[PDB]
Protein backbone atom coordinates (compact mmCIF):
# COMPACT_ATOMS: atom_id res chain seq x y z
CA UNK A 1 0.00 0.00 0.00
CA UNK A 2 1.26 3.45 -1.00
CA UNK A 3 0.02 6.98 -0.36
CA UNK A 4 0.78 10.14 -2.35
CA UNK A 5 0.23 13.79 -1.42
CA UNK A 6 -0.21 16.40 -4.16
CA UNK A 7 -0.59 20.16 -4.07
CA UNK A 8 1.24 23.48 -4.32
CA UNK A 9 4.44 23.71 -2.28
CA UNK A 10 4.06 27.51 -2.16
CA UNK A 11 1.16 29.69 -1.00
CA UNK A 12 1.19 33.41 -0.22
CA UNK A 13 -0.21 34.79 3.06
CA UNK A 14 -3.93 35.56 3.26
CA UNK A 15 -4.66 32.90 0.63
CA UNK A 16 -6.50 29.59 0.75
CA UNK A 17 -4.38 26.43 0.61
CA UNK A 18 -5.75 23.29 -1.07
CA UNK A 19 -4.11 19.86 -1.12
CA UNK A 20 -5.10 16.46 -2.48
CA UNK A 21 -4.43 12.90 -1.30
CA UNK A 22 -4.61 9.76 -3.43
CA UNK A 23 -3.75 6.21 -2.41
CA UNK A 24 -4.21 2.60 -3.50
CA UNK A 25 -9.37 3.52 -0.67
CA UNK A 26 -12.51 2.99 1.42
CA UNK A 27 -11.41 0.36 3.96
CA UNK A 28 -10.28 2.98 6.51
CA UNK A 29 -10.74 6.71 6.97
CA UNK A 30 -8.34 9.36 5.65
CA UNK A 31 -6.76 11.92 7.96
CA UNK A 32 -4.51 14.97 7.70
CA UNK A 33 -1.62 15.73 10.07
CA UNK A 34 0.74 18.69 9.74
CA UNK A 35 4.02 19.36 11.56
CA UNK A 36 5.30 22.89 12.00
CA UNK A 37 9.11 23.06 11.71
CA UNK A 38 10.60 22.53 15.15
CA UNK A 39 7.22 21.82 16.75
CA UNK A 40 4.96 18.89 17.60
CA UNK A 41 2.58 17.11 15.25
CA UNK A 42 -0.78 18.82 14.77
CA UNK A 43 -4.00 16.93 14.08
CA UNK A 44 -5.97 18.74 11.36
CA UNK A 45 -8.95 16.52 10.58
CA UNK A 46 -10.29 13.42 8.87
CA UNK A 47 -13.27 11.96 7.03
CA UNK A 48 -14.59 8.41 7.38
CA UNK A 49 -16.50 6.16 4.97
CA UNK A 50 -19.97 7.55 5.70
CA UNK A 51 -18.73 11.10 5.10
CA UNK A 52 -18.56 12.26 8.72
CA UNK A 53 -15.72 14.78 9.06
CA UNK A 54 -14.02 15.74 12.32
CA UNK A 55 -11.90 18.86 12.74
CA UNK A 56 -9.44 20.24 15.25
CA UNK A 57 -11.24 22.59 17.67
CA UNK A 58 -8.55 25.28 17.54
CA UNK A 59 -8.70 25.59 13.74
CA UNK A 60 -12.13 24.14 12.84
CA UNK A 61 -13.31 27.47 11.42
CA UNK A 62 -10.21 27.82 9.21
CA UNK A 63 -9.84 24.38 7.60
CA UNK A 64 -12.27 22.13 5.75
CA UNK A 65 -11.99 18.60 4.35
CA UNK A 66 -13.90 17.27 1.33
CA UNK A 67 -14.01 13.74 -0.06
CA UNK A 68 -15.03 12.14 -3.36
CA UNK A 69 -15.42 8.38 -2.89
CA UNK A 70 -10.61 8.05 -3.77
CA UNK A 71 -9.34 11.61 -3.26
CA UNK A 72 -9.60 13.50 0.04
CA UNK A 73 -8.80 17.21 -0.23
CA UNK A 74 -7.80 19.41 2.72
CA UNK A 75 -8.46 23.15 2.42
CA UNK A 76 -7.10 25.53 5.07
CA UNK A 77 -8.31 29.04 4.26
CA UNK A 78 -6.51 32.29 5.13
CA UNK A 79 -2.98 30.94 5.46
CA UNK A 80 -0.25 32.75 7.39
CA UNK A 81 3.45 32.39 8.16
CA UNK A 82 2.51 29.94 10.94
CA UNK A 83 0.91 27.48 8.49
CA UNK A 84 4.23 26.57 6.82
CA UNK A 85 4.50 22.87 7.64
CA UNK A 86 4.83 19.36 6.23
CA UNK A 87 1.32 18.03 5.57
CA UNK A 88 1.06 14.25 5.93
CA UNK A 89 -1.96 12.43 4.55
CA UNK A 90 -2.75 9.42 6.73
CA UNK A 91 -5.25 6.58 7.05
CA UNK A 92 -6.50 6.79 10.64
CA UNK A 93 -8.75 4.36 12.52
CA UNK A 94 -11.69 5.94 14.35
CA UNK A 95 -14.23 4.20 16.58
CA UNK A 96 -16.40 5.42 19.46
CA UNK A 97 -17.33 2.64 21.90
CA UNK A 98 -19.97 3.44 24.52
CA UNK A 99 -18.97 1.23 27.45
CA UNK A 100 -21.06 -0.13 30.33
CA UNK A 101 -19.85 -2.19 33.31
CA UNK A 102 -20.30 -5.89 34.07
CA UNK A 103 -23.87 -6.97 33.37
CA UNK A 104 -24.14 -6.43 29.60
CA UNK A 105 -26.74 -3.65 29.71
CA UNK A 106 -26.53 -0.64 27.39
CA UNK A 107 -29.17 1.62 25.86
CA UNK A 108 -29.74 4.94 24.12
CA UNK A 109 -32.72 6.65 22.45
CA UNK A 110 -33.47 9.49 24.88
CA UNK A 111 -29.14 -6.82 36.11
CA UNK A 112 -31.37 -5.14 33.54
CA UNK A 113 -31.74 -1.89 35.50
CA UNK A 114 -28.55 -0.03 36.39
CA UNK A 115 -27.57 3.34 37.86
CA UNK A 116 -23.97 3.40 36.59
CA UNK A 117 -23.46 6.21 34.08
CA UNK A 118 -22.35 5.36 30.55
CA UNK A 119 -18.67 6.18 29.99
CA UNK A 120 -17.30 5.77 26.47
CA UNK A 121 -13.85 5.05 25.04
CA UNK A 122 -12.71 6.70 21.80
CA UNK A 123 -10.41 4.58 19.63
CA UNK A 124 -7.95 6.60 17.53
CA UNK A 125 -4.57 5.82 15.97
CA UNK A 126 -2.87 6.48 12.64
CA UNK A 127 -2.53 3.19 10.77
CA UNK A 128 -0.40 4.29 7.80
CA UNK A 129 1.48 7.50 7.04
CA UNK A 130 2.35 9.29 3.82
CA UNK A 131 5.74 10.46 2.60
CA UNK A 132 4.70 14.07 3.21
CA UNK A 133 4.59 17.42 1.43
CA UNK A 134 6.17 20.70 2.52
CA UNK A 135 4.04 23.80 1.92
CA UNK A 136 5.81 27.12 2.47
CA UNK A 137 3.99 30.36 3.29
CA UNK A 138 5.54 33.62 2.06
CA UNK A 139 5.02 36.24 -0.64
CA UNK A 140 8.62 35.94 -1.89
CA UNK A 141 9.21 34.76 -5.47
CA UNK A 142 9.63 31.32 -7.07
CA UNK A 143 13.24 31.31 -8.29
CA UNK A 144 14.12 28.12 -10.17
CA UNK A 145 17.41 26.27 -9.61
CA UNK A 146 20.33 25.71 -11.96
CA UNK A 147 21.71 22.16 -11.86
CA UNK A 148 25.42 21.55 -12.49
CA UNK A 149 27.10 18.12 -12.65
CA UNK A 150 29.69 17.24 -10.03
CA UNK A 151 32.77 15.08 -10.58
CA UNK A 152 36.20 14.64 -9.02
CA UNK A 153 39.49 16.12 -10.26
CA UNK A 154 41.56 12.91 -10.76
CA UNK A 155 35.61 4.57 -4.59
CA UNK A 156 34.44 7.22 -7.07
CA UNK A 157 32.41 10.26 -6.03
CA UNK A 158 29.93 12.10 -8.26
CA UNK A 159 26.86 14.24 -7.63
CA UNK A 160 24.74 17.21 -8.62
CA UNK A 161 24.64 20.85 -7.49
CA UNK A 162 21.22 22.45 -6.95
CA UNK A 163 22.41 26.06 -6.90
CA UNK A 164 20.54 29.35 -6.50
CA UNK A 165 16.86 28.63 -5.87
CA UNK A 166 13.91 29.65 -3.69
CA UNK A 167 11.75 28.61 -2.02
CA UNK A 168 12.23 25.17 -0.49
CA UNK A 169 11.97 22.22 -1.01
CA UNK A 170 13.72 20.25 -3.77
CA UNK A 171 13.60 16.48 -4.30
CA UNK A 172 16.67 14.96 -5.99
CA UNK A 173 16.23 11.41 -7.30
CA UNK A 174 19.08 9.56 -9.00
CA UNK A 175 18.08 7.46 -12.02
CA UNK A 176 14.36 8.10 -11.36
CA UNK A 177 14.61 6.00 -8.20
CA UNK A 178 16.65 3.16 -9.71
CA UNK A 179 19.86 4.29 -7.97
CA UNK A 180 19.31 4.30 -4.20
CA UNK A 181 22.26 2.44 -2.61
CA UNK A 182 24.99 5.04 -2.10
CA UNK A 183 22.95 8.23 -2.61
CA UNK A 184 23.31 11.03 -0.04
CA UNK A 185 21.36 14.28 -0.46
CA UNK A 186 22.63 17.03 1.85
CA UNK A 187 20.43 19.75 3.38
CA UNK A 188 20.39 23.12 1.68
CA UNK A 189 22.45 26.13 2.77
CA UNK A 190 21.12 29.69 2.86
CA UNK A 191 23.52 32.06 1.11
CA UNK A 192 23.78 35.85 1.38
CA UNK A 193 21.64 36.51 -1.70
CA UNK A 194 18.66 34.80 -0.03
CA UNK A 195 18.55 31.68 -2.23
CA UNK A 196 19.11 28.12 -1.05
CA UNK A 197 21.66 25.66 -2.44
CA UNK A 198 21.93 21.92 -1.75
CA UNK A 199 23.98 19.05 -3.15
CA UNK A 200 23.23 15.38 -3.79
CA UNK A 201 26.22 13.05 -4.19
CA UNK A 202 26.40 9.36 -5.10
CA UNK A 203 29.37 7.16 -4.20
CA UNK A 204 30.39 4.33 -6.54
CA UNK A 205 33.08 1.72 -5.78
CA UNK A 206 34.71 1.40 -9.20
CA UNK A 207 24.25 8.34 -13.76
CA UNK A 208 21.51 10.97 -14.16
CA UNK A 209 20.16 13.00 -11.25
CA UNK A 210 16.52 14.09 -11.53
CA UNK A 211 16.20 17.40 -9.69
CA UNK A 212 12.62 18.56 -9.08
CA UNK A 213 11.67 22.01 -7.77
CA UNK A 214 7.90 22.15 -7.17
CA UNK A 215 7.50 25.90 -6.62
CA UNK A 216 8.56 26.67 -10.21
CA UNK A 217 7.06 23.45 -11.65
CA UNK A 218 10.60 22.49 -12.61
CA UNK A 219 11.94 18.99 -13.35
CA UNK A 220 15.43 19.04 -14.88
CA UNK A 221 17.35 15.85 -15.67
CA UNK A 222 21.14 16.17 -15.64
CA UNK A 223 23.49 13.44 -16.86
CA UNK A 224 26.68 13.05 -14.81
CA UNK A 225 29.78 11.10 -15.83
CA UNK A 226 33.31 11.16 -14.36
CA UNK A 227 36.05 13.14 -16.06
CA UNK A 228 38.07 11.53 -18.83
CA UNK A 229 41.42 12.25 -17.12
CA UNK B 1 -3.63 21.86 23.89
CA UNK B 2 -0.75 19.38 23.61
CA UNK B 3 0.05 16.40 25.84
CA UNK B 4 3.04 16.99 28.10
CA UNK B 5 6.21 15.08 27.19
CA UNK B 6 9.80 15.48 28.40
CA UNK B 7 11.92 17.56 26.06
CA UNK B 8 15.11 15.47 26.19
CA UNK B 9 15.61 11.83 27.19
CA UNK B 10 19.05 10.20 27.21
CA UNK B 11 19.79 6.51 27.59
CA UNK B 12 22.96 4.46 27.42
CA UNK B 13 23.60 1.89 24.71
CA UNK B 14 21.87 -1.40 25.48
CA UNK B 15 20.06 0.09 28.49
CA UNK B 16 16.42 0.88 29.28
CA UNK B 17 14.64 4.17 28.56
CA UNK B 18 11.18 5.41 29.56
CA UNK B 19 9.16 8.30 28.11
CA UNK B 20 6.18 9.60 30.09
CA UNK B 21 3.10 11.16 28.45
CA UNK B 22 1.47 13.19 31.23
CA UNK B 23 -2.12 13.87 30.17
CA UNK B 24 -5.62 14.50 31.51
CA UNK B 25 -8.84 12.52 31.97
CA UNK B 26 -10.41 13.55 28.64
CA UNK B 27 -7.52 12.23 26.52
CA UNK B 28 -5.21 9.81 28.35
CA UNK B 29 -8.03 9.10 30.80
CA UNK B 30 -9.74 7.61 27.78
CA UNK B 31 -7.76 4.39 27.51
CA UNK B 32 -6.45 4.74 23.96
CA UNK B 33 -2.92 6.14 23.87
CA UNK B 34 -0.87 5.75 20.69
CA UNK B 35 2.86 6.24 20.13
CA UNK B 36 4.77 7.39 17.05
CA UNK B 37 8.43 7.51 16.05
CA UNK B 38 9.92 10.30 13.90
CA UNK B 39 13.26 9.43 12.26
CA UNK B 40 14.92 12.13 10.10
CA UNK B 41 14.43 11.41 6.41
CA UNK B 42 11.53 8.97 6.85
CA UNK B 43 7.78 9.09 7.20
CA UNK B 44 6.44 8.87 10.78
CA UNK B 45 6.24 5.34 12.15
CA UNK B 46 3.28 4.13 14.21
CA UNK B 47 4.76 2.29 17.20
CA UNK B 48 1.94 1.37 19.60
CA UNK B 49 -1.84 1.70 19.35
CA UNK B 50 -4.42 1.29 22.09
CA UNK B 51 -2.08 1.62 25.08
CA UNK B 52 -0.32 -1.74 24.87
CA UNK B 53 -0.89 -3.18 21.37
CA UNK B 54 2.22 -3.07 19.19
CA UNK B 55 1.99 -2.24 15.49
CA UNK B 56 3.24 -4.46 12.66
CA UNK B 57 6.99 -4.95 12.41
CA UNK B 58 7.89 -3.21 15.69
CA UNK B 59 10.13 -5.22 18.05
CA UNK B 60 9.20 -6.43 21.52
CA UNK B 61 11.59 -3.86 23.03
CA UNK B 62 8.98 -1.14 22.36
CA UNK B 63 6.49 -1.70 25.18
CA UNK B 64 3.61 0.66 25.93
CA UNK B 65 1.83 1.19 29.24
CA UNK B 66 -0.53 3.53 31.08
CA UNK B 67 -1.57 4.02 34.71
CA UNK B 68 -4.66 6.20 34.96
CA UNK B 69 -3.96 9.54 33.32
CA UNK B 70 -0.30 8.85 32.44
CA UNK B 71 1.00 6.68 29.60
CA UNK B 72 4.65 5.65 29.26
CA UNK B 73 6.67 4.16 26.41
CA UNK B 74 9.56 1.87 27.40
CA UNK B 75 12.47 1.11 25.06
CA UNK B 76 14.56 -1.82 26.29
CA UNK B 77 18.02 -2.62 24.91
CA UNK B 78 18.27 0.75 23.20
CA UNK B 79 20.16 0.87 19.90
CA UNK B 80 21.66 3.61 17.74
CA UNK B 81 18.74 3.34 15.29
CA UNK B 82 16.29 4.21 18.10
CA UNK B 83 17.49 7.83 18.18
CA UNK B 84 14.43 9.76 16.99
CA UNK B 85 11.56 11.96 18.18
CA UNK B 86 8.71 10.12 19.92
CA UNK B 87 5.15 11.44 20.17
CA UNK B 88 2.14 10.22 22.14
CA UNK B 89 -1.42 10.79 20.97
CA UNK B 90 -4.98 9.99 22.02
CA UNK B 91 -8.53 11.01 21.21
CA UNK B 92 -10.32 13.64 23.28
CA UNK B 93 -14.09 14.23 23.60
CA UNK B 94 -14.50 12.67 20.13
CA UNK B 95 -13.19 9.83 17.98
CA UNK B 96 -12.10 12.36 15.31
CA UNK B 97 -10.45 14.86 17.70
CA UNK B 98 -6.94 13.84 18.75
CA UNK B 99 -4.12 15.65 20.54
CA UNK B 100 -0.42 14.86 20.21
CA UNK B 101 2.45 15.11 22.68
CA UNK B 102 5.03 17.86 22.97
CA UNK B 103 7.73 15.50 21.69
CA UNK B 104 10.67 13.62 23.21
CA UNK B 105 14.10 13.47 21.57
CA UNK B 106 15.94 10.21 22.28
CA UNK B 107 19.74 10.49 22.22
CA UNK B 108 21.49 7.16 22.80
CA UNK B 109 24.82 7.54 24.58
CA UNK B 110 27.89 5.34 24.30
CA UNK B 111 28.19 5.38 20.51
CA UNK B 112 31.70 5.08 19.04
CA UNK B 113 33.16 8.14 17.36
CA UNK B 114 33.74 8.12 13.61
CA UNK B 115 36.01 10.29 11.46
CA UNK B 116 34.39 12.63 8.92
CA UNK B 117 34.27 11.69 5.24
CA UNK B 118 35.32 14.73 3.19
CA UNK B 119 34.74 15.17 -0.54
CA UNK B 120 35.61 18.33 -2.48
CA UNK B 121 34.22 18.98 -5.96
CA UNK B 122 35.65 21.57 -8.37
CA UNK B 123 33.39 24.05 -10.18
CA UNK B 124 31.75 22.39 -13.16
CA UNK B 125 32.71 23.43 -16.68
CA UNK B 126 29.07 24.35 -17.34
CA UNK B 127 29.06 26.73 -14.38
CA UNK B 128 32.43 28.18 -15.41
CA UNK B 129 30.76 29.23 -18.68
CA UNK B 130 28.68 31.76 -16.73
CA UNK B 131 31.70 33.50 -15.18
CA UNK B 132 30.98 31.85 -11.83
CA UNK B 133 32.57 29.10 -9.73
CA UNK B 134 31.31 27.26 -6.64
CA UNK B 135 33.40 24.77 -4.67
CA UNK B 136 31.26 22.13 -2.94
CA UNK B 137 32.76 20.40 0.10
CA UNK B 138 30.57 17.59 1.45
CA UNK B 139 31.16 16.14 4.93
CA UNK B 140 29.32 12.99 5.98
CA UNK B 141 29.33 10.15 8.51
CA UNK B 142 30.99 11.78 11.52
CA UNK B 143 30.09 11.30 15.18
CA UNK B 144 29.84 13.36 17.31
CA UNK B 145 28.32 16.11 15.17
CA UNK B 146 30.70 18.95 16.05
CA UNK B 147 32.82 19.81 12.99
CA UNK B 148 34.93 22.93 12.41
CA UNK B 149 35.62 23.79 8.77
CA UNK B 150 38.32 26.11 7.40
CA UNK B 151 39.26 26.76 3.77
CA UNK B 152 42.70 27.57 2.39
CA UNK B 153 44.12 28.84 -0.91
CA UNK B 154 47.80 27.95 -1.42
CA UNK B 155 48.28 27.91 2.35
CA UNK B 156 46.45 31.22 2.90
CA UNK B 157 43.30 30.90 5.02
CA UNK B 158 40.11 31.92 3.21
CA UNK B 159 37.34 33.69 5.14
CA UNK B 160 35.16 35.53 2.61
CA UNK B 161 32.34 34.07 0.51
CA UNK B 162 32.17 30.91 2.68
CA UNK B 163 28.80 29.52 3.80
CA UNK B 164 28.67 26.36 5.91
CA UNK B 165 25.56 24.46 6.96
CA UNK B 166 25.01 23.04 10.43
CA UNK B 167 25.52 19.35 11.16
CA UNK B 168 22.35 17.53 10.10
CA UNK B 169 21.75 14.11 11.63
CA UNK B 170 21.72 11.26 9.13
CA UNK B 171 19.55 8.14 9.28
CA UNK B 172 22.39 6.08 10.82
CA UNK B 173 22.79 8.23 13.97
CA UNK B 174 25.80 9.98 12.39
CA UNK B 175 25.91 13.58 11.19
CA UNK B 176 26.56 15.35 7.90
CA UNK B 177 27.33 18.91 6.82
CA UNK B 178 28.28 20.82 3.69
CA UNK B 179 30.29 23.93 2.86
CA UNK B 180 30.21 26.11 -0.26
CA UNK B 181 32.89 28.47 -1.58
CA UNK B 182 31.24 30.70 -4.18
CA UNK B 183 33.97 32.34 -6.26
CA UNK B 184 34.31 34.43 -9.38
CA UNK B 185 35.47 32.50 -12.44
CA UNK B 186 38.65 34.58 -12.50
CA UNK B 187 39.11 33.90 -8.77
CA UNK B 188 38.83 30.13 -9.37
CA UNK B 189 41.76 30.01 -11.80
CA UNK B 190 43.70 32.63 -9.80
CA UNK B 191 45.24 30.14 -7.33
CA UNK B 192 47.19 26.90 -7.47
CA UNK B 193 45.47 24.82 -4.79
CA UNK B 194 42.20 24.98 -2.85
CA UNK B 195 41.76 22.91 0.30
CA UNK B 196 38.71 22.06 2.43
CA UNK B 197 40.21 21.40 5.87
CA UNK B 198 37.74 19.62 8.17
CA UNK B 199 38.58 19.22 11.86
CA UNK B 200 36.62 16.81 14.05
CA UNK B 201 37.60 15.74 17.59
CA UNK B 202 41.22 16.72 16.92
CA UNK B 203 41.52 14.45 13.89
CA UNK B 204 41.71 16.68 10.80
CA UNK B 205 40.73 15.51 7.31
CA UNK B 206 41.62 17.61 4.27
CA UNK B 207 40.83 17.44 0.55
CA UNK B 208 42.61 19.56 -2.05
CA UNK B 209 41.78 20.55 -5.64
CA UNK B 210 44.20 22.11 -8.13
CA UNK B 211 42.69 24.10 -11.04
CA UNK B 212 45.72 23.40 -13.25
CA UNK B 213 45.57 19.60 -12.95
CA UNK B 214 41.74 19.41 -12.86
CA UNK B 215 40.11 19.26 -16.30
Amino acid sequence: VQLRESGPSLVKPSQTLSLTCTASLSDKAVGWVRQAPGKALEWLGSIDTGGNAGYNPGLKSRLSITQDNSQVSLSVSTVTTEDSATYYCTTVHQKTTRNCPAGYSVHYDCGRASSISVTYTYEWYVDAWGQGLLVTVSSASTTAPKVYPLSSCCTVTLGCLVSSYMPEPVTVTWNSGALKSGVHTFPAVLQSSGLYSLSSMVTVPGFTCNVAHPASSTKVDKAVEPKSC
Amino acid sequence: AVLNQPSSVSGSLGQRVSITCSGSSSNVGNGYVSWYQLIPGSAPRTLIYGDTSRASGVPDRFSGSRSGNTATLTISSLQAEDEADYFCASAEDSSSNAVFGSGTTLTVLGQPKSPPSVTLFPPSTEELNGNKATLVCLISDFYPGSVTVVWKADGSTITRNVETTRASKQSNSKYAASSYLSLTSSDWKSKGSYSCEVTHEGSTVTKTVKPSECS
